[PDB]
């Protein structure tokens, strides 16, 4: 794919026919699976299992294999009950899983993701040490590009945080290592949960010093006093008009904080330099 | 006109490194004057201060040799008179200690100081081993001389 | 030239050409310059359009700027994955809510179909004893280019809700906006067409000053005008829709449509089309004589009306034959 | 090598935290050059030509046996047959250098031998190496409010420091008073070969 020239190594890499890959990955599935049964007496096989699992979902592309260890992998993570894996190891698996972000295929990507979303939304894994060791794929999940997802992630976000200015804006300074997204613009991210600490119920309106159109109540101010009648009667279509403007104008006066922040705190994340001036 | 390779060598393309200072002009000079990527100084927000450090570790060393010192007590440990006995210990010690290592290395013609010559000294000259950092047979003359006067003696 | 000039990550090929071409040049590339530099600057010092905020841990609001997302907004909605679709709402989103910002809030009297009738009876007729103390009050502490940035914005946000309307999913919200904008504009209008008529007729030398300041709401003039001639269809069935709108709106107030061309609005709207065949891009020429028209064949103002404006109308038909290059196609040419 | 197995040996004897990886080192260190360096004939049946025929640590250990859950007794028990040598023969001969130094090829015997003598070094320095760091921590000891996400439950317990690995190692290589009795009054340096503890 890549187009690489093939040089002459006795161990280098080669091509497979498609019926022998099959049959490879089969074979592979079955020793799998027969081995992963008697994980409570692997002894001095516990680790080489776990190295190869490991380069397995590393390295490979065949998508019911690396689908298969991850329902193992999830399987070890809650419906064990037994000692485990060499207790926190499985986590040394789950973090080589981080690979998928560039892998021009999102179903791993989603699958590893929602594993994450799970364990994070448990209130029996709270404050443990398997959700201390899940920052890297907590952060890389904030920072995806599947709307729902990276919505999903930064509203556990917020919601785990309090709701006080200084608070935040301390949180951000001095509280959150961004080591991992160290190469792309995480200031996002720092802006969106500082406008979650901003009231968004109240309406608004601008200042008074500000320019808008004529209102129409200053036109018929000189009316005040006029107590006169219209020599034309007041008809049907006439008053269809003038309720349906009425409506129009309570509608005006009804816009809140949350329509115009939303919006922006969306935007900013398809333009950087829109990122740097909010 | 010039060669445009299609693709460059790996020591074009490299991401650059933090660099130090070279040259022996100075730094920090407010005159009229680089690499890529410049080393960053060292510095330290707020805390003891080496000027306290430095000092405590002394009293530090007597209280871990000393077995121990109860509540209510630390600090004089050594008269004055002997704390400057040390001092001047530790000072002709690592002078003595470098001299010697630096002629051994240069003896075997290297051009740099090891940690080899270092431990050499230290192990073969005051019975000092660190860890953490990585025979003789007689000739046939002399086994013959042997032979001849165990001979000579039945 | 010198954009190119980017490290490794960037293609070298550009980069060690332009920089070869650099080279090559020698002295003579340190030499162009003959002005001084461009510096981009602020037609005001006032402080920006603002609205308050309330954060969570404080006890005093704070002012926001009003002006952050629109550009970005703009961009991605009129111009054109699988989440394309996300962003463009959010855009619509946004500068439907920046665009009722800035029209504002009011509240009016409870019997206001009375004093509207009763102001299209003062316009009909030419009374003389209206108080009109309120719009000659001098306002001589606000800034006038601050206005007309403020009237731009509002134009260019009417232009992007114009041009929202060739995708399917926000034809009918946009629409709506739309006619509620414009019969809310004609309302204004009778009572603007009120005041002025009253204005001429006391001619004086007195010092008193002119009106307050406000945003012109005749943006929507030149919106259609941008908008008559694009290359979407519902673009420009939508722009025809809002003068007829505008009509009928007219129509219903006065009572009949025998006194409607009275009002100041129409003579407006030929001039701005008349002008806008004077412009040197070829779609305002053609979007010129479209209004024109429009103006003729759809409204019927009336006779008296056409008779006065025939000489302009004229006289704009044959400029846009004249000025028309003569490589570019004959479509604008035979509009005309 | 053998970082694993130190990890389990640190974890016997009472280091339950995760030390770095440069305690694993300077213990390999110690433990390579010990082993690199590295009834009976003397009995009183050998004084005559012709033979004849015949014919604290404990208190701990119970304390923490006491103390712990069944899946701490299992990990315990899993790690407590760690061995350096157990089933290893060609890998530890590679990383002992036996070629280069004796003979090769010599008995099994001698393998377990070495792997005892390996895991009783590393019980002692892990043992005393607690010690001099609870001391240390102990003279030492005499804010950000609200709350993050990943934020430890309770912390507290650090693992071992090389530092205390090396003065440990100084402490075990003192000599008894009896082979320096010798040179009381004069200005002699003694010099000896390395201590096996």
């Amino acid at each position: 794919a890549s187009g690489l020239r093939p040089q002459a190594d006795p161990n280098a890499p080669t091509e497979m026919k498609a019926y022998d890959l099959e049959i490879q990955t089969n074979l592979i599935l079955k020793a799998i699976e027969v081995t992963a049964m008697r994980m409570e007496i692997l002894g001095d096989n516990r680790r080489p299992f776990l190295s190869v699992l490991a380069t397995i979902v590393e390295k490979s592309l065949h998508i019911p294999l690396c689908e298969k260890i991850l329902e193992m992998v999830e399987g070890w993570v809650f419906r064990s009950e037994g000692t485990w894996p060499t207790l926190k190891e499985k986590t040394a698996v789950l973090h080589k899983m981080i690979s998928f972000e560039h892998r021009t295929d999102p179903t791993m990507l989603h699958k590893f993701l929602n594993l994450v979303l799970r364990i994070y939304e448990d209130p029996k894994i709270t404050r443990t040490e398997l959700t201390v060791r899940m920052e890297h794929a907590f952060l890389i999940g904030t920072r995806a590009q599947d709307v729902e997802m990276r919505n999903k992630f930064m509203s556990i976000f917020d919601k785990c945080l309090s709701k006080t200015a200084s608070a935040r804006l301390a949180y951000v300074i001095l509280g959150q290592n961004w080591d991992t997204l160290a190469d792309s613009y995480w200031l996002a991210q720092a802006s969106q949960l500082l406008l979650g600490a901003v009231d968004m119920n109240p309406t608004i309106q601008l200042h008074q010093d500000d320019f808008r159109t004529l209102p129409i109540s200053q036109l018929v101010a000189p009316y005040a006093k006029d107590s006169r009648e219209p020599s034309v009667m007041i008809d049907d279509k006439f008053e269809a008009f003038m309720a349906n403007h009425r409506r129009f104008l309570a509608e005006l006066g009804d816009v809140r904080a949350r329509d115009v922040l939303e919006p922006l705190m969306q935007l900013q994340h398809i333009d950087a330099n829109f990122a740097h001036e909010l | 006109k010039l060669p445009i390779p299609k693709v460059l060598h790996d020591k074009a393309i490299q991401m650059p490194q933090p660099v130090p200072n070279i040259g022996g002009a100075g730094s920090g000079r407010p005159t009229y004057t680089q690499p890529a990527l410049p080393k960053t100084p060292a510095f330290q927000l707020e805390g003891e201060g080496e000027r306290v450090l430095n000092k405590k570790k002394l009293d530090e060393l007597v209280r871990q040799v000393c077995g121990g010192t109860a509540e209510g007590q630390d600090g004089n440990m050594l008269t004055p008179e002997v704390e400057e006995s040390v001092l001047n210990m530790a000072d002709a010690f690592v002078d003595n200690v470098l001299h010697q290592a630096c002629r051994n290395a240069k003896e075997r013609g290297s051009k740099v100081l090891e940690i080899r010559d270092i431990q050499l000294v230290l192990e073969r000259v005051y019975n000092i081993r660190i860890p953490g950092y990585a025979k003789v047979q007689p000739n046939s003359n002399w086994i013959k001389k042997m032979s001849a006067v165990q001979a000579a003696k039945v | 030239l010198f954009d190119h000039l980017k490290p490794h990550p960037y293609s070298h090929f550009h980069a060690h050409t332009t920089l070869r071409i650099l080279g090559k040049l020698g002295g003579r590339n340190r030499k162009f310059m003959t002005e001084a530099l461009p510096v981009t600057f602020q037609q005001y010092v006032d402080d920006r359009a603002s609205f308050d905020l309330r954060l969570i841990g404080s006890k005093r609001d704070r002012a926001f700027p009003a002006h952050l997302g629109i550009d970005l907004a703009i961009q991605k909605l009129t111009e054109i994955r699988q989440y394309d679709p996300y962003y463009k709402r959010q855009a619509l989103n946004l500068i439907i809510a920046q665009t009722k910002l800035r029209v504002g809030f009011d509240s009016v009297p409870e019997d206001l179909p009375r004093l509207v009738r009763l102001q299209v009876e003062d316009l009909v007729k030419k009374n003389r004893d209206v108080d009109i103390s309120l719009f000659e009050v001098s306002d001589k502490e606000r800034s006038i280019a601050k206005k007309n940035e403020e009237q731009a914005l509002l134009k260019r946000l009417l232009k992007a809700l114009l041009y929202a309307e060739s995708i399917p999913e926000f034809k009918q919200e946009v629409d709506a906006l739309l006619v509620n904008l414009a019969r809310h504009f004609t309302l204004i209008e009778i009572g603007r067409s009120v005041i002025d008529m009253k204005k001429a007729y006391t001619p004086f030398d007195t010092k008193s000053g002119e009106g307050p300041l406000f945003i012109d709401n005749r943006v929507l003039s030149e919106a259609i005008l941008e908008s008559l001639a694009n290359e979407n269809l519902e673009v420009r069935e939508a722009a025809k829709r809002l003068i007829k709108e505008m009509h009928n709106a007219a129509v219903t107030v006065f009572g009949s449509p025998m006194h409607v061309p009275r009002m100041t609005f129409w003579s407006s709207l030929a001039s701005t089309f008349c002008h806008g065949c004077y412009e040197e891009e070829w779609f305002t020429k053609q979007g010129g004589a479209l209004g024109i028209q429009t103006l003729l064949t759809e409204i019927d103002l009336g006779d008296l009306w056409v008779a006065a404006k025939q000489i302009e109308f004229v006289r704009a038909l044959m400029y846009v034959v004249k000025d028309m290059p003569q490589d570019l196609p004959e479509k604008t040419r035979r509009t005309a | 090598a053998n970082w694993f197995e130190l990890c389990q040996m640190m974890y016997v004897s009472g280091e339950t935290g995760e030390p770095s990886l440069e305690t694993t080192g300077i213990i390999e260190d110690i433990v390579r050059q010990q082993v690199i360096e590295i009834g009976l004939p003397w009995e009183p049946a050998s004084f005559y030509s012709v033979e004849v025929p015949e014919r604290q640590r404990l208190r701990k250990a119970d304390e923490r046996t006491k103390a712990m859950t069944k899946e701490e007794y299992v990990t315990w028990s899993e790690f407590r047959q760690a061995s350096f040598t157990y089933r290893k023969g060609k890998r530890f001969r590679e990383w002992a250098g036996f070629g280069l130094v004796t003979d090769s090829k010599p008995s099994d015997d001698i393998i377990d031998i070495l792997g005892f003598l390996t895991f009783e070094m590393v019980q002692t320095l892990t043992e005393e190496a607690l010690k001099i760091k609870e001391q240390e921590d102990l003279h030492r000891e005499r804010l950000t409010g609200g709350g993050g996400l990943f934020d430890p439950p309770n912390e507290g317990r650090t693992p071992v420091e090389p530092r205390h690995i090396q003065e440990a190692f100084r402490r075990l290589q003192q000599r008894p008073k009896k082979a320096r009795a010798m040179l009381n009054g004069t200005k002699l340096q003694q010099r000896t070969q390395l201590k096996l503890f």
